[PDB]
């Protein structure tokens, strides 16, 4: 059931969700290691994602949230990076989907920084970085991230590092 | 899959030492997240 559908670089929301991707860059602590070595990306295609059965089964959980979190869904914009996003705009998000050794329990992650979501893309750590040239910094071969909508409701706030 | 703690719908893991970093989220339903744009490109080299 999904689509996807062109943005084309003159249109806002390409403009909107480009700023956020190019704005969000930080710089890692492993140097570039996991995610490869940038300050900015080429982007050279932003599609909608579209899929009606998903996003009910969205909408439905994000009123039981609220409901239960006096009418606040607390929603959020945020990045996932992972070799499998071609499964997820098809099928959606599930436990296939969960960091069993991430540091919050075994769940399914989300950011605010593109470059963390990146470290992802081709697998926890950047796996062995892309499957032309076996290169995590590849300057060639294309990468592809997911910008979502999230619900967070009563958060647990956990401080770390 | 775990659980989110008794009480709360997730966890917020808020940064507490990288001064530049952006927090993370954790959810333990997959209903609580949606795919809204799949963006294609390259990581640039620097000049
Ligand atoms: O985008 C992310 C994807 C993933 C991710 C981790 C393991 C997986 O098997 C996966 O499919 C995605 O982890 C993150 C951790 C912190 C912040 C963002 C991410
Ligand atoms: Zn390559």
């Amino acid at each position: 059931g999904t689509i996807l559908i062109d943005l084309s670089p003159d249109d806002k929301e390409f403009q909107s969700v480009e700023e956020e991707m190019q704005s969000t860059v930080r710089e890692h602590r492993d140097g570039g290691h996991a995610g490869g070595i940038f300050n900015r990306y080429n982007i050279l295609k932003i599609q909608k994602v579209c899929n009606k059965k998903l996003w009910e089964r969205y909408t439905h959980r994000r009123k039981e949230v609220s409901e239960e979190n006096h009418n606040h869904a607390n929603e959020r914009m945020l990045f996932h990076g992972s070799p499998f996003v071609n499964a997820i705009i098809h099928k959606g998000f599930d436990e296939r989907h969960a960091y069993i050794g991430g540091m919050f329990g075994a769940g399914i992650y989300f950011a605010e920084n593109s470059s963390k979501s990146n470290q992802y893309v081709y697998g926890i750590g950047g796996g062995t970085g892309c499957p032309v040239h076996k290169d995590r910094s590849c300057y060639i071969c294309h990468r592809q991230l997911l910008f979502c909508r999230v619900t967070l409701g009563k958060s647990f706030l956990q401080f770390s590092a | 899959m775990a659980h989110s703690p008794p009480g709360h719908h997730s966890v917020t893991g808020r940064p507490s030492v990288n001064g530049l970093a952006l927090a993370e989220y954790v959810i333990y339903r997959g209903e609580q997240a949606y795919p809204e744009y799949l963006i294609t490109y390259q990581i640039m080299r620097p000049e």
